[PDB]
């Protein structure tokens, strides 16, 4: 017998181990592999996909499809705000439940840039210019078109190109940010304002709707695996 | 390895190896060869045991808890928020450096004790436990049997009493390029609220529980957690902790004397 | 595909890593780097022992 | 024609002269410099004010006395009110910079005393009252120096300023591990340190975190015979070096 | 400096371009172009007002 | 630890020539002393410090 | 004086006699009320064996 | 980085520093060294203690005053009680050695005075009383300095200590032919001489013969204004160099 | 990186050290040095058996 000294951790069961083990079914001939379309290799290929964000998850609308409809209309004043939510993709009632959000909730650390796409869904006769802006954490949250504009932004004119892509760049003191809401790892603020009120001709709808999609850029990544807080259970199903 | 001694003879010069200006902040590179005659001594002594790696690389208890095999209402499992400041020993060691970076070797020592009753006919089977780690944000357990113990993603360890203590390895899970041992800052940008290391602190909880009740007789198990840094990196040395510790979430202390006193500034009979 | 390193004496020892995550490896104690010049002599000006710190 | 006392430092519109010095202590041997593309996370292009910010700002003076226990100044903040430095500091989420600290104090050949000038990075301090946390005003007062005490501090939310422990629960006489120089009236006149950016992250906010504290504690009490000038001031002058800023937006602090 | 050789002191000589008011604090003055002159054996300090104008010449 | 087998000797300081001062200058002064190891210094055998105690887990 | 910063202040003055002693402590860096609590002392107290030369600087 | 004042001398476990000096006078240009086989008579092998004996011994101090006429110390003996030197000195019939004499005295910039430090080889002295010979105790008191007088000495068996003649019947102001240095408080601090073995024989007994006497006479009287420190001591430190010994036996002196 | 040594007979055995501290190794029993001249004949003068210890 070759002299052996067992070390701590023996006969232990570690959920995330990774050793070889005896096959209960020897020489089994597995069914040949086919070539199904759309194969996934990494959960990121998912999060790089756009999904609609329920930005207007307001007053009961989360129960309706209206949760995704951003309200916009002709106003008798400039600078009015359109909407705003914090760059907290992981634990934010708005984001957390998207494709990007869902994936994030299976981890604990995240890093990367984000793409917010906006699609104007008003009559082709309607016009207007908007100011989409991201203000890093530090000062308060912008409450004026000014202030908001001193941040990173893009001014989107609604011409034939009805979809504008704002792009929240990664800017943090640390490499990764917690997936949960931790003020140490605050993410900043995302706001949108009227650059030039919605102008419409006669017999054309004044109020329209804007849709918003979230997705990660090619520099996005995640770490630390964990169960989602989103799915519970009381007894075994049947 | 250490430096060996150089042979020294008598001198007569304007060279002042004996005098400098400490006000410089530079420490003197004065050896005994200066200020006195010396023989030659080939010194073999090695500093091998004082390497940062070796100073830290030794398992140390950082905490421990309890839980019963029985109790109605669930409520018979324990948890502990990972952190290394509830124990005096190791904290002081880690706090001899401002920033550090290292992997961790987790070792658990689980034991069970049986308490007095009236219960009879007890022939208790082996006890099997479950330690489950829950990264921050993950769904936490409520009762000794809430669904979350499935650990479909959260890693955990199952262990049967009587065997070698459980053990795992953890990579450098820090967010920044290193662990911070101190933080002269706040959590919010308006200096309101939490001040101290307590803000960087956020590494999830650890959940323990009996898998099987064993017998109807009352039992109480205790789990001891042991850390052991590996592959270490340390930056910016600090004065060891002088005052005793008072809180786990901050530097708070009550003023302490620099050392102990003696009778005269001349007493060799030290305290 | 193993590796042989010398032991701590006043002879070597073979070794292989069995795990995929480098964090699983044992502490590297055969290490011996050292720079005291950080903590002592952190002056922008090099000082000659024979000379005075003021001239 | 020189003396290792003589010394002329220039940054921007400012210039420092040293008629009596030792040398110049340099951080941990590391000289400050701009963050490399290899150590960065923030993807936006940084601002490098340069001359407009990396210059010599001279804080309010303080009077040294026969009883003075000591003083300290937190740093990321202290310059929060100095020209365009403080500004770039208010408009940005992130920032990083090195410094050239120059403490100046002068007496006559007949005065005597000795000060310790150190730069404690990450100088977290304890509260006078075990159960609480010391309020911000007690921690730092910008350009206004804070004071240590020759005894135990008291209640509420103040800092445990008793000097023997530097309010950090350590032995005051060991602060010498951090960058430092001594001002020994008998042979000195000024002390100069060059602190490089030191932190566990490439950049940080500047109002939420004080990456280091300057402390000036007298170990050899000031003294002089009757007739000698009685007012001996101490003056701190600091200059930001290689300041970068990221994440521009409106200004303030939450 | 023409005081006894036993006297000491550090001074702040400073030039503040026109634009804002005139400095009325050591601060303010110090935000301008300056030199801090310590009175050691070198009793003569040379501050140097550099040319800084919107125009090339200035009226006399 | 303090073991007479391993005694270390004695460190003393004396006036070689009294402190001389002119008129109007302080007679009494203070001397500071710093300790540190040379390039031939080393240590062995790891052990916990006798300097830090504890009674219950901190909070 | 261990409670005050004076613990580090060595007293010296003008005397009417020669040879008076200034101070004295044993070379027991590890367990000596004077040394043991220094940077060198602190480190030493984490070990059990030591060897090497020491530098005492006076200012 | 130097001053022809600076100076560091080391022999054995002893070390000397000079923050204020002139140069170092060296005997008659001759530097001390071990006796050659060509100049020797004693055929037995000599002992060369080295470090154990050739080191710095510091005699008892003496107080300088406004009236102090002077002091002197015979030498072969004076070290008769210093460690292993004095010992090898008691167990041997013959011995020879050189020396490094270092007289130290310090005042302030406000004190003034001037001492003459000389090494008179073969300093035979006269008796206070013409008819007799001065007794041993009057000639030398080992490490205890002997004193000159500002007048005529008196009767019995004392030495004619009147300073003007150095007790040798010469003009005190001419002692400058022998090895010497001046300690001029105004510019000095210490004096250092290197006396080589000087005698008409390769070796000699050490208790029967004093091959030279150190004298410290003040030509410029010490003075200072009221308030100045009043106690100004003088301290002699000497170190044997290249000491050889011959003719070993029991110890003592007849 | 192992090593083969001969066994104790009237064939070898392979061996590898798995630990970093040489103190962890097994006792070296394959050793066989010997000098009785220390204890016997410790005389400065070599003695011929055939001769007498006095002549
Ligand atoms: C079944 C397997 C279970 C495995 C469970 C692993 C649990 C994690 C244990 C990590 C221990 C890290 C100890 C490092 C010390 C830092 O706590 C300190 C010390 O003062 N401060 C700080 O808190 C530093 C701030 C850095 C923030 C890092 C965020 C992750």
């Amino acid at each position: 017998g070759l002299p052996t000294l067992a070390t701590p951790g023996s006969n232990q069961f570690l959920t995330s181990d990774d050793f070889q083990s005896p096959s209960a079914m020897p020489q089994f001939d597995v069914t040949p592999e086919m070539d199904i379309p759309g194969q996934v290799n990494n959960l990121m290929e998912i999060a790089e996909v756009d999904s609609v964000v329920p930005v207007n998850n307001t007053e009961g609308k989360e129960m309706s499809i209206e949760a995704y409809q951003i309200p916009v209309q002709s106003n008798p004043t400039n600078g009015s705000q359109v909407f705003g939510f914090p760059l907290t993709p992981g634990a934010s009632s708005v984001l957390n439940r998207t494709l990007l959000g869902e994936i994030l909730n299976y981890y604990a650390h995240w890093s990367g840039s984000i793409k917010l796409t906006f699609m104007f869904c008003g009559s082709a006769m309607a016009t207007g210019k908007f100011l989409l802006a991201y203000s890093p954490p530090g000062a308060g949250a912008p409450t004026t078109r000014k202030e908001a504009m001193l941040g990173t932004h893009v001014i989107w004119d609604v011409g034939l190109q009805s979809s504008c892509v704002l792009c929240i760049p990664w800017i943090s003191q640390t490499h990764y940010r917690y997936v949960v809401m931790d003020e140490y790892t605050a993410g900043g603020y995302i706001t949108c304002w009227y650059q030039t009120n919605i102008v419409v001709p006669a017999d054309a709808q004044s109020d329209c709707k804007i849709l918003c999609f979230v997705s990660a850029c090619n520099d996005f990544s995640v770490r630390m695996l964990k169960d989602t807080p989103f799915i519970k259970q009381d007894n075994f199903f049947q | 390895r250490v430096a060996d001694t150089v042979g020294s003879g008598p001198v007569n010069s304007e060279s002042i190896p004996a005098l400098t200006a400490a006000e410089t902040g530079h420490t003197s590179q004065v050896v005994p060869s200066d200020t006195m005659q010396t023989r030659h001594v080939k010194n073999y002594h090695s500093r091998s045991e004082s390497t940062v790696e070796n100073f830290l690389c030794r398992s140390a208890c950082v905490f421990y808890t309890t839980y019963k095999n029985h109790d109605s209402d669930g409520d018979n499992f324990a948890y502990w928020v990972i952190n290394a400041r509830q124990v005096a020993q190791l904290r002081r060691k880690l706090e001899m450096f401002t920033y550090a970076r290292f992997d961790l070797e987790l070792t658990f020592v689980i034991t069970s004790t049986q308490e007095q009753s009236t219960t009879q006919g007890q022939d208790t089977p082996v006890l099997t436990h479950q330690i489950m780690y829950v990264p921050p944000g993950g769904p936490v357990p409520t009762k000794v049997n809430s669904y979350s113990w499935q650990t479909s993603t959260n890693p955990s360890v199952f262990w049967t009493e009587g065997n070698a203590p459980p053990r795992m390895s953890i990579p450098f899970i820090g967010i920044g390029n290193a662990y911070s041992m101190f933080y002269d800052g706040w959590a919010r940008f308006d200096k309101q609220g939490t001040y101290g290391i307590s803000t960087l602190n956020s590494m999830g909880t650890l959940y323990m529980r009996h898998v099987n009740g064993g017998g109807p007789g009352p039992i109480v198990s205790t789990v001891r957690i042991y850390f052991k840094p590996k592959h270490v990196k340390t930056w910016v040395p600090r004065p060891p902790r002088l005052c005793q510790y008072k809180k786990a979430g901050n530097v708070n202390f009550i003023p302490t004397s620099v050392t102990e006193g003696r009778t005269d500034i001349t007493t060799m009979k030290t305290t | 595909g193993a590796q042989v390193s010398t032991q701590k004496t006043g002879i070597h020892y073979t070794n292989i890593n069995y795990y995929k995550d480098a964090a699983s490896n044992s502490a590297n104690r055969q290490d011996f780097t050292q720079d005291p010049g950080k903590f002592t002599e952190p002056v922008k000006d090099i000082m000659v022992k024979s000379m005075p710190a003021l001239n | 024609g020189y003396s290792d006392r003589v010394r002329s430092i220039t940054l921007g519109n400012s210039t420092i002269t040293t008629q009596e010095c030792a040398n110049v202590v340099v951080g941990y041997g590391v000289w400050p410099a701009y963050l490399k593309d290899e150590e960065a996370t923030a993807e936006d292009q940084p601002t490098q004010p340069d001359v407009a910010t990396c210059r010599f700002y001279t804080l309010e003076s303080v009077m040294w006395q026969q009883g003075s226990p000591g003083w300290w100044w937190k740093f990321p903040d202290a310059l929060s009110n100095m020209g365009l430095f403080g500004q770039n500091m208010q408009y940005h989420y992130l920032g990083r910079a090195g410094y050239t600290i120059h403490v100046q104090c002068n007496a006559s050949k007949f005065h005597q005393g000795c000060l310790l000038v150190v730069c404690v990075p990450e100088a977290e301090m304890g509260c006078a009252t075990l159960a609480n946390k010391p309020d911000p005003k007690s921690l730092s007062k910008g350009e206004i120096a804070s004071t240590f005490e020759s005894q135990n501090s008291t209640g509420e939310t103040a800092v445990q300023a008793n000097v023997i422990n530097a309010g950090m629960g350590v032995g005051v006489g060991n602060l010498t591990i951090f960058p430092h120089q001594w001002i020994n009236l008998r042979t000195n006149n000024s002390a100069t340190i060059v602190m490089p950016y030191i932190n566990s992250v490439p950049m940080d906010n500047m109002f939420r975190h004080n990456n280091f504290t300057l402390m000036v504690i007298p170990f050899a009490p000031l003294s002089y015979s009757a007739g000698a000038t009685t007012y001996v001031p101490i003056t701190v002058t600091v200059a930001p070096m290689c300041a970068e800023y990221n994440g521009l937006r409106l200004a303030g602090k939450q």
